[PDB]
């Protein structure tokens, strides 16, 4: 009757099923409170020996009936591994509730019992702490390898309720939903678990922008009152980009966040996108001024390699040709390595033939900048490093395209050697004419 | 400047298919190196347009 | 949501206590 | 209840004698399913034309079995399952019926051992075994004994051929366009620890129960080192490849070519599997191609032991029993 009562609904009319449910629980209590005694004994701090208030041998000032932390832990594990032999489903439910109430969560996730999934699938509709049971349920589905169900419960911590310990927990749930959906689609290529996967990876960057705001209120404004209001609002949901701009990043004037917010949400492309990539480059150039050129190269590489691995999939948001010209105009100004912009674009994963089409057209522009900066050869040194990097790792071009590309590289190297041999024959023009003929004399073997 | 300008005039005439205008722009080149290297565009662009009578 | 809307005409002041 | 429902198909047996068949056919259905799910991986030796989705589903699902220590379980079952021990259990409790029922149970138990050993062969051909799995396979073969005719059984023949395919490299002389992605798929080229532990366990002065089996594995390892020493960048493994003529001299010294003839090629099962014939073909053609100085040392010796035999016969003496027939054995092995 106490298990019938539970299975139909715990209803207020069934006073007899309620009494049977209570008298089963009263009987189970001698198990729970003995497991509580052994867990309180094994969780206890070991007593620092009180300085003997008379000289002598050490007195063992403990009752010989007492257990140590190791005995209390052994007898707890042995009594738990007696309780785990029961048939009783309502006792299993009482033991599940007790394992949650003592924070023994991975030991709940050690009970291979068919009653555990139905129990979490009750509690995640009925307890006000609904969140903790969806958490235990996705952890249960992952540990039992039902990754498609785990993903569809981690959704139901973004899309349906949470409470958590900070916004950084939402970023575990989203990253682990992404891991569960990538595990699902690698197991069975159902479009919906790969369609929801883009929605999760968009939610991930909005949640990163939400965290960049939330921590920046803590890092800049934390002596004002309504930072507590705003940080706890930024903790309690996953916000859209309208809130994150209009309610948070504009009133706190966070230009650093305004910039990141408008880097994504459906906006007008070339002119505005190009400004945001200048602002992102010139901020990470500004705020790195305390470091050496090697460290500032590495910091700007990490920025543009991170953001490029998002937006290079969507070339409205990644204006490659402008980003290459601006980074090379900065390298040309700052006196950084000629390999730098070539490394950054290779480590994004930009297709090396399309990367050559950019430096090729930037050279053919004959831009007055390289002349103004007294480096009128610079883009030929870039093209040399790019083409030597291709020649001594030919895997950077696809095994069908490579024979189209070794023509285009010889055709272009012949063009640059006609250009160079029209220039005034300085030691740099002589050396680069040598470098391009050394490159030719390798490309002539790559075909 | 005659060598660089005539190399440009040769090239863009050949790119357009103005092949006879390209060919005299090539023979007017005073730099003997470019007169070999411009042929190495011309012979390829005529072969790989099937312009074999021009060639 | 991944669509931005500017609306400077009505904001809460985030350099004030609440009313 | 399955033995009661299937009883009419086995006329003259009882539901209990049929339940003994269904228990071993149930195991056989698992072992044949495992073998087919391994034969349908992507790999280096054949392609069953299967759809790129099916062939990635089978690969992934069977990787998720190898992570679970598949080789250890298979070798444990192949060394615990014996027809004589199981027939003693069945004979005590009267679970052995007619001459047909005894043949059926004797063969279902062999199909269970055989499709289990062939599951490691079909794995090793398509994708080489890991470091510790290869040491487990060696640690089984150490303990083998021949049948009462001098041959290997089909089961330890399949386990020998699995270890010989874990040491195949000959495809790197044949493919040019997939070559680099096939190179990343070799523990022999990516794991300096794989070579360091296997080379040590074959250089060990511990005699196996079958010295000619140890000799066969020593020859295959010596030729694997002799292929590796002709790949361009492999400077990091030179401390093992400088042992190639030494591991070959040990294999010749343990009479490898005689054991390949009398214990391998003479087995009726050696001529039932194309990939066994291909691997023993390569093991001889690669010895003749990659070690022609050993082939010359064997000739100079056979031309000296021939002069010794001629001089003993001219003296009226029997030829000395301690002459080394290494080339006579190699030429008879090629002949058989």
């Amino acid at each position: 009757l106490g298990l019938h009562f539970y299975k139909h609904g715990e209803p207020e009319e069934d006073i007899v099923g309620l009494q049977a449910f209570q008298e089963r629980l009263n009987s189970y209590k001698c198990i729970t409170d003995t497991l509580q005694e052994l867990v309180n004994q094994s969780k206890a701090a070991p007593q620092s020996p009180s300085v003997p208030k008379k000289p002598g041998p050490p007195v063992l000032s403990s009752d010989p009936n007492m257990l140590s932390n190791e005995e209390a832990g052994h007898h707890f594990e042995q009594m738990l591994k007696l309780s785990q032999r029961s048939k009783d489903e309502l006792f299993s439910i009482a033991l599940y509730n007790w394992l949650i109430q003592v924070d023994l969560a991975d030991k709940l996730l050690q009970v291979a019992s068919p009653f555990l999934e139905p129990h979490l699938v009750r509690m995640a509709k009925v307890d006000q702490n609904r969140v903790r049971y969806m958490d235990l349920l996705w952890r249960y589905y992952e540990k039992n390898r039902s990754f498609s169900n785990a993903a569809r419960v981690l959704s139901r911590l973004a899309d349906m309720h949470s409470t958590e310990i900070s916004l950084q927990q939402r970023l575990e749930y989203i990253a682990r939903a992404i891991l569960s959906a990538k595990s699902s689609t690698a197991i069975s290529s159902i479009a919906a678990d790969g369609e929801f996967l883009h929605e999760l990876e968009e939610k991930m960057e909005v949640a990163r922008i939400q965290l960049q705001i939330q921590e920046t209120l803590q890092r800049q404004y934390s002596h004002h009152s309504s930072v507590q209001d705003a940080v706890s609002q930024l903790d309690s949901e996953l916000m859209d980009i309208t809130k994150l701009y209009g309610e948070f990043a504009d009133p706190f004037k966070l230009a650093e966040c305004k910039l990141a917010i408008i880097h994504c949400a459906g906006y007008s492309d070339p002119i505005l996108v190009q400004t945001l990539w200048q602002d992102i480059i010139e901020k990470e150039l500004s705020d790195s001024v305390t470091l050496s050129s090697s460290d500032r190269m590495h910091a700007l590489s990490l920025k543009i390699v991170l953001l490029g691995k998002i937006y290079a999939g969507t070339p409205r948001f990644f204006p490659l040709d402008f980003i290459v010209q601006f980074l090379e105009q900065q390298v040309c100004t700052l006196n950084w390595d000629v390999g730098f912009v070539i490394q950054t674009m290779n480590e994004i994963g930009v297709p090396l033939p399309r990367l050559l089409e950019v430096y090729d057209q930037l050279f053919k522009s004959r831009d007055p900048f390289w002349n103004r900066m007294k480096k009128p050869l610079h883009l030929l040194d870039c093209i040399h490093v790019l083409l030597i990097r291709y020649v001594e790792n030919p895997s950077q071009v696809l095994n069908c395209e490579r024979r189209r590309f070794t023509n285009l590289c010889l055709d272009a190297v012949c063009g640059y050697l006609v250009e160079l041999q029209s220039m005034s024959s300085s030691v740099a023009v002589q050396a680069i004419t040598g470098n391009f003929k050394s490159l030719q004399a390798k490309l002539e073997r790559l075909h | 400047s005659q060598a660089t300008l005539r190399t440009c005039i040769f090239k863009h005439h050949l790119d357009l298919g103005h092949n006879s205008q390209a060919y005299e722009a090539l023979t007017q080149i005073p730099d003997s190196s470019r007169q070999l290297d411009c042929l190495r565009q011309l012979v390829v662009v005529l072969c790989e347009r099937s312009q074999l009578q021009d060639l | 949501i991944k669509k931005l809307v500017l609306k400077n005409l009505n904001n809460s002041n985030l350099f004030s206590p609440v009313n | 209840l399955a033995g009661e429902h299937q009883q009419p198909h086995f006329p003259g047996l009882t539901r209990g004698l049929v339940a003994v068949l269904l228990y071993w056919d149930g195991k056989r259905c698992i072992a044949n399913s495992l073998k087919a799910l391994i034969q349908s991986r992507r790999g280096k030796t054949w392609t069953l034309e299967l759809s790129p989705e099916l062939a990635s589903m089978t690969t992934r699902f069977t990787d998720e079995l190898m992570e679970q220590g598949l080789t250890y379980k298979v070798l444990t079952l192949v060394s615990q399952i014996d027809v004589n021990n199981e027939f003693e259990k069945l004979q005590r409790e009267r679970g052995l019926g007619s001459e047909k029922h005894r043949k059926e149970v004797s063969d279902l138990i062999k199909e269970c051992r055989q499709s289990l050993a062939e599951s490691l062969f079909a794995w090793a051909c398509q994708s080489p075994l890991g470091k510790e799995d290869t040491l487990l396979l060696i640690g089984h073969l150490e303990r083998v004994t021949v049948e009462a005719n001098g041959s290997l059984d089909a089961v330890n023949l399949a386990l020998l051929m699995a270890l010989l395919y874990c040491f195949d490299i000959s495809f790197i002389e044949q493919s040019t366009e997939e070559r680099d992605d096939m190179i990343h798929q070799l523990p022999l080229l990516t794991e300096k620890q794989y070579i360091a532990t296997i080379h040590s366990r074959l250089q060990d002065s511990q005699l196996w129960k079958l010295p000619g089996l140890q000799a066969t594995v020593r020859l295959a390892w010596a030729l694997a080192l002799r292929g590796i020493s002709q790949l361009p960048d492999v400077t990091a493994l030179a401390e093992f490849t400088e042992a190639d003529e030494a591991m070959a001299e040990l294999a010749i010294a343990d009479n490898v070519f005689l054991f390949l003839m009398e214990s391998v090629v003479v087995s009726e099962y050696f001529y039932q599997e194309e990939f066994y014939i291909r691997r023993v073909h390569n093991l001889i053609t690669d010895f003749l191609a990659l070690m022609p100085m050993k082939v010359k040392q064997l000739r100079n010796r056979a031309d000296e032991d021939a002069r010794m035999i001629h001089m003993s016969m001219q003296m009226g003496n029997e030829p000395p029993i301690s002459l080394r027939r290494d080339l006579e054995h190699l030429m008879l092995l090629i002949g058989e």
